[PDB]
């Protein structure tokens, strides 16, 4: 029906992200080649590809749909989010310019537990768990006791078992931000996954092999290994400029650490709030219009060796607040690095 | 490729047993389950008499005895793993005997969550429905009443989502069921009644607010005393409307009941056993009142003995209990009036083989008459052993210790095999065992002393992970070094290393640590067994966990976490690395076939690598990832490789611009039905190619060949056409047997032969022999001399 | 205000200027 399975779907011309599964992106459309695509969408399915440049990217589907006639044009605005990472196969351009694509529907593999097969029927009633720390040794030593019956141990099943590994993802997280540890995170493992790699200080790369792994617990524990091998941010452009390192990560606000922000002429711009960055030049005197964390003074921030744009300083205006200085530093400038390949 | 896959050991372990009366009316059958086959006796005074033993094309999951209106003997109902329900009815002419299919079904819902604690099959204390809880949210209800040769049944909608437990319930006025949820707020009990009428529930007469919270037993108490009993952790309580019993017995508190049978119908005296292999007796304290009525007075738990780890209990007759066993051996004891001399009154009393589980083996020819036997790590814990196999005779080694790996070092006529003993953390601050076992009782005894690596509660077990090298002859636990502390052995191999002509014996370990989640630093260690003591031949501290280990052409090829290492062996006795090879993928599995080295991972990602010689270094041939749990894995050919993959499926990929030959194409699919552990070249035995021996979780033991093109395709004929004459015992059809089946998606079978139907061509009738061959033109004398040739293998 | 960049927010005394910051974004 729907996954491993070959379907058309059109492509909005101008566009190019890396469209993570659960994402939203907003969009407004001006020329009537892709006024009159939405409008067929809208019709029929209101799913659209988002191509990720090369042969790959996402599905997406329209949830709100806004013509507003505004400046004598017909502007639709809509906005979608991101459902099935999708192969390309053929791209086919159209006379109007909105091109269609034949596309294979990438795999997302739900798996059993690992001792599905190996529970002894007398064990099969003693296993659903009653509602710190020593509730985890116990958890594994119940959830795979029966792997005395295999040639492997119960600690390899854990490092394979969904629902160990989304603990160990969220305790680092929980060191970035001292918050919300329950709905603020997804149930499933699936969506766990497409959730951590949209919130992770990740560079487009590794959001597109996470994208390429099939499994939800192969990209856990991907995900796993980013957040212990590359633990120094770079810069994306020379690529020799250490910013700053994991152990920096704080979370300024209760919205996460690298929380999406928007500057006064809708550029977004996910800003991974750091304590202390290096090897940085500030571009201009500080200012505070706009200003997207109250209180502090935003100047601008650049690259030390390639003058590119990495940030901002933001500065203490009074003196109750704490911490006085912190920097902020854009997702779309940082390159993740092992001070080694990233297993699954 | 195309293969041939053939059992060469029926499963031995024990998954349920029944007592009733199947046969006649008149005689106590007992009736066993191993995985797919149905073993049924006669309880005579002095044993049990063999009557007849079936194989089911499913795996036997629910196995109950009943008797509904009209029947002059019990009915068996069969519920397998694929779903297929039927009712079994015995039936014998004089000398011909055969298990008649009553009703026939597949109960699967296409919709449905496949609930935690598992497929459970209920049937009317007054035979009036049969209740199944496949999934949750559901109750399907086959109505016993009347003929439902289909299996008709109505799906019931049940509020509560989280069921423990279900039976049900006695002394009903209609039929009840008692069940155990869980909620958010904790373990509750509760009865509904199964209206067949309205087909939905109504309400119970009772439910008991909020229950022990490892409440994991529900057992129905009968029509005598009335009601359910409820056991769990520490607490067995009673319920029944107004009454309400609650013991908290001291000794059951050191293990968790398992598996219980009622003693006498009556319903005053049950059997209860734990996961360390204890019998305990419930007995129901009853109340002789003047009205008639019955009261509890008092519930009892009493100590009987231990026994096997039991799967299963049942009580046969004169104080015969039939102790069914996964880990080890299955048993009869004679419970015996006077406490014994320690007050075990359970006194053994014939013991049946159990080769499972099978964690690892081996293929020697010790008495180097060119045949081959086999030796199994099997067993776990009290049941550890090592079995040896040969042409089929068993002798069973207890270790009472767990059996991990075994290599066998022909130079020292002596077995490697790395095993586990469990010890509780005591007051002294060290650990005590719990009973003496292979590694206590040695003869010589090495303790490991690296001091590479530097580093609570007085009940919590501990692990000791050991090397004992065991004589081949006398099978006598000759050394025992012990590893390190928080030290975890995972690979073991014997083979001579570089120039140096003694032979070896390498051991990979990974050291653990509870919080350290990923293993990260490790040690390959070298030892000498040739003068009655083991000699470490210095170590190699890697960081990272020794997952497997392979002789590499005279030299070593160990994985360590996501590399795969080649060492060779130094003049100054020494290993070094030549070259490194660091996947993407943990390199869990480690198979080489002279200079291909294939790496595998739990979730099928396999890999293919080639060590370029005069380059020094490996390039990568293919790799083929479509995930999916991966339990053994093995190389056929340079070309064709074998695994085994979730639910009890084989599968076989192959490898062919060069887009297309970096990838390893599926080409074998088979629903084999057990889960295999280790895969072991070699025969047991001495036209067909190669030979792969394997074991499982069940103790069975099967064969794989590789087939030629012609032979796979006539084979083939011949599996439809002897589905055809053969009938199934559920009316179960072979091919949906062998259809690859994952909870995810079920798929039809490819590139296997199942060689146990091929070969009970040789076992049906000279009539029907020919209604098979018609116009393949062969005879069936010509056919009778192929499968002939093929049982010459096993 | 014609030298204020968009993107970052950064303003330069010069149009000229701030043409060349306008590259470092891609
Ligand atoms: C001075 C004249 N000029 C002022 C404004 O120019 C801007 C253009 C972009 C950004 C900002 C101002 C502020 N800013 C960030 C900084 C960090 C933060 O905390 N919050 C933000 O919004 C931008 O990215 C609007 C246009 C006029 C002409
Ligand atoms: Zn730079
Ligand atoms: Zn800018």
């Amino acid at each position: 029906h729907d996954d491993d399975s070959c379907q058309v779907i059109p492509v909005l011309p101008q566009v190019m992200m890396i469209l993570i599964p659960g994402q939203t992106l907003p969009l407004q459309l001006f020329h009537p080649q892709e006024v009159s695509m939405v409008r067929n969408l809208i019709q029929k399915d209101r799913t659209f590809a988002v191509l990720a440049y090369a042969q790959f990217g996402t599905t997406a589907e329209i949830y709100a749909y806004r013509e507003e006639q505004d400046f004598g044009i017909e502007i639709v605005k809509v906005k979608a989010i991101g459902r099935q990472r999708f192969k390309v196969l053929e791209l086919r351009t159209q006379s109007d310019g909105i091109q269609q694509a034949k596309v294979q529907i990438l795999p997302e593999c739900v798996l059993p537990s690992t001792m599905s097969a190996v529970q002894l029927e007398s064990l099969n009633k003693c296993q659903i768990f009653p509602s710190s720390y020593k509730w985890w040794q116990k958890y594994q030593k119940r959830k795979f006791h029966c792997a005395n019956l295999t040639s492997w141990p119960r600690w390899l099943y854990s490092l394979y078992d969904a629902e160990t590994l989304m603990d160990r993802i969220k305790k680092q997280l929980r060191e970035w931000d001292e918050n919300l540890k329950d709905d603020s995170l997804p149930s499933n493992p699936i969506d766990f996954s497409y959730r951590v790699a949209a919130c992770l200080p990740i560079d487009d790369v590794l959001r597109i092999q996470l994208l390429k792994i099939g499994s939800a617990i192969q990209r856990l524990r991907c995900e796993l290994d980013i957040m212990n091998k590359c633990t120094s941010l770079c810069c994306k452009q020379c690529q020799e400029t250490e910013i700053t390192t994991k152990n920096e990560i704080f979370s300024l606000s209760l919205c996460g650490p690298m929380a999406a922000y928007v500057n006064p002429h809708g550029y977004v711009h996910e800003t991974l709030t750091v304590y202390k960055a290096c090897n940085l030049n500030l571009i201009g005197r500080p200012s505070t219009e706009h200003s997207w964390f109250p209180g502090y003074a935003w100047t601008v921030a650049q690259c030390k060796i390639c003058a590119s744009h990495i940030g901002w300083k933001f500065t203490a205006t009074k003196k109750d607040m704490s911490p006085q200085k912190f920097w902020g530093l854009t997702r779309s400038a940082l390159l993740p690095t092992i001070p080694v390949i990233l297993c699954l | 490729s195309y293969n041939y896959v053939v059992t060469a050991q029926k499963p031995t372990a024990v998954n349920g047993c029944v007592t009733g009366h199947f046969t006649s009316a008149e005689d106590l059958n007992l009736l066993i389950a191993k995985n797919t086959r149905l073993e049924i006796y006669v309880v005579t005074a002095e044993g049990l008499r063999p009557v007849k033993e079936v194989g089911m094309y499913g795996k036997i999951a629910v196995m109950e005895l009943f008797r509904p209106k009209g029947e002059s003997k019990d009915l068996l109902f069969i519920l397998t793993a694929k779903y297929n329900a039927c009712i079994l009815e015995y039936k014998q002419s004089g000398e011909s005997i055969d298990i008649i299919t009553r009703a026939h079904g597949n109960v699967q819902d296409r919709i449905g969550r496949p609930s935690e604690t598992g497929i459970i099959g209920i049937i009317d204390p007054e035979c009036r429905m049969i209740g199944l809880r496949l999934y949750d949210g559901l109750f399907k209800v086959i109505p016993l009443d009347r003929d439902n040769k289909e299996l008709k049944a109505f799906n019931i909608r049940l509020e509560e989502l989280h069921v423990i437990d279900v039976k049900f319930l006695y002394g009903c006025q209609a039929p009840t069921i008692c069940f155990v949820y869980q909620d958010p707020q904790g373990r509750h009990v509760k009865t509904y009644e199964v209206s067949l009428r309205e087909k939905e529930f109504n309400k119970g007469p009772w439910k008991q607010e909020n229950v022990e919270a490892e409440a994991s037993m529900v057992i129905a108490v009968p029509e005598p005393f009335g009601g359910a009993i409820i056991i769990g952790q520490e607490s067995i309580t009673y319920h029944n409307g107004d009454k309400y019993l609650a013991i908290a017995p001291p000794i059951i508190k050191q293990s968790t009941i398992v598996c219980h049978n009622r003693v006498d119908p009556n319903g005053s005296r049950y059997l209860l056993g734990d996961m360390e292999g204890r019998l305990f007796m419930l007995l129901l304290e009853k109340e002789e009142q003047m009205d008639g009525t019955v009261t509890l007075k008092d519930l009892r738990v009493e100590l009987l003995g231990e026994t096997s780890i039991a799967e299963c209990l049942t009580y046969l007759d004169n104080g015969v209990v039939f102790v069914g066993s996964r880990l080890g051996d299955s048993q009869l004891v004679k419970l015996n009036v006077d406490s014994n001399e320690q007050g075990s009154y359970v006194v053994a009393m014939e013991t049946f083989t159990n080769l499972g589980p099978i964690v690892d083996m081996c293929v020697v020819d010790l008495e180097r008459q060119g045949q081959g036997q086999l030796v199994t790590c099997s067993g776990a814990f009290k049941e550890g052993s090592l079995r040896i196999i040969r042409n089929l005779h068993i002798r069973t080694v207890p270790l009472y210790e767990s059996p991990r790996k075994i290599c066998y070092q022909e130079v020292s006529q002596c077995f490697g095999v790395l095993s586990s003993r469990i010890e509780v953390q005591d007051t002294s601050g060290g650990t005590t065992a719990l009973r003496p076992s292979a590694s206590t009782q040695a003869l010589s005894s090495s303790v490991s002393s690296s001091k590479l690596f530097s580093s609570t509660s007085f009940g919590e077990e501990v692990e000791v992970h050991n090397l004992l090298i065991i004589d081949q002859h006398t099978f006598e636990v000759l050394h025992a070094h012990q590893f390190l502390q928080n030290e975890y052995a995972l690979s073991l191999v014997s083979c001579k290393l570089g120039k140096d002509p003694n032979t070896y014996f390498i051991v990979g370990t990974a050291m653990v640590y509870p919080e350290e989640a990923e293993p990260k630093q490790g040690r390959i260690v070298v030892f000498q067994y040739s003068d009655g003591k083991l000699q470490t031949v210095a170590e190699k501290e890697v960081k990272g966990a020794v997952y497997s280990m392979v002789e590499f052409n005279g030299k070593l090829l160990a994985s360590i976490n996501s590399t795969v290492r080649l060492y060779e062996w130094t003049t100054e006795k020494e290993l070094r690395t030549e070259c490194n090879h660091y996947n993407n993928i943990m390199a869990l599995y480690l198979k080489t076939k002279g200079d291909f080295i294939l790496v595998g991972d739990l979730m099928r990602s396999v890999l293919l690598l080639a060590y370029k010689p005069m380059e020094g270094n490996f390039e990568e041939i293919a790799r083929d990832f479509n995930p999916n749990w991966m339990s053994a894995v093995e190389i056929l050919d340079d070309d064709n490789f074998l695994g085994a993959e979730n639910a009890f499926n084989l599968f076989v990929c192959q490898k062919d611009t060069d887009e297309e030959r970096q990838h390893l194409q599926e080409v074998g699919l088979f629903h084999l039905g057990e889960f295999v552990n280790v895969f072991c070249h070699g025969s047991l035995v001495m036209p067909t190619q190669g030979s792969v021996l394997f074991g499982t979780v069940n103790g069975m033991i099967g064969l794989v060949t590789s087939l030629s093109e012609s032979w796979y395709n006539l084979l083939l004929d011949m599996q439809n056409r002897l589905n055809k004459v053969i009938k199934s015992v559920g009316k179960i059809e072979h091919s949906f047997w062998r259809s690859f089946h994952t909870e995810r998606k079920t798929e039809p079978a490819t590139g296997f032969i199942d060689g146990d139907l091929i070969e009970s061509f040789l076992d049906i009738s000279r009539p029907k022999m020919q209604e098979v061959v018609a116009n393949l033109e062969a005879t069936a004398d010509d056919l009778i001399k192929v499968v002939e040739e093929l049982t010459r293998i096993h | 205000s014609l030298t204020t960049c968009e993107v970052c927010g950064a303003c330069f005394e010069t149009r000229k200027g701030l043409s060349s910051h306008a590259r470092s974004h891609l």
